């Protein structure tokens, strides 16, 4: 119930599609971690 | 005068003496001791009656 193209030996079918805008896939690993993201040499101005 | 000659303010900018070789956040209090000198000119036009 869908219009479809019919082919015999001499025929061929072609079609092109365009991808939608999508974020690049992150093909890398982080060289730091969330917890270790500060300056190892300096104090903070915050207290706990 | 409602609007007199303004106050002219002058100051020698501080010059930190040699700082520690390791970062310290405490207030800086070591400075090269210095003074300045120069001439100052003031011209005034007065109106006579």
């Amino acid at each position: 119930y869908f219009p479809s193209q019919m082919l015999r030996t001499g025929n061929n079918f072609t079609f092109s599609y365009t991808f939608e805008d999508v974020p690049f896939h992150s093909s890398y690993a982080h060289s730091q971690s969330l917890d270790r993201l500060m300056n190892p040499l300096i104090d903070q101005y915050l207290y706990y | 005068l409602k609007h007199p000659p303004p106050q002219i303010l002058i100051k020698n900018t501080p010059v930190p003496a040699n700082p520690p070789a390791e970062f310290s956040a405490t207030k800086f209090a070591s400075f090269i001791t210095q003074y300045s000198t120069g001439q100052v000119s003031v011209e005034i036009e007065w109106e006579l009656q």
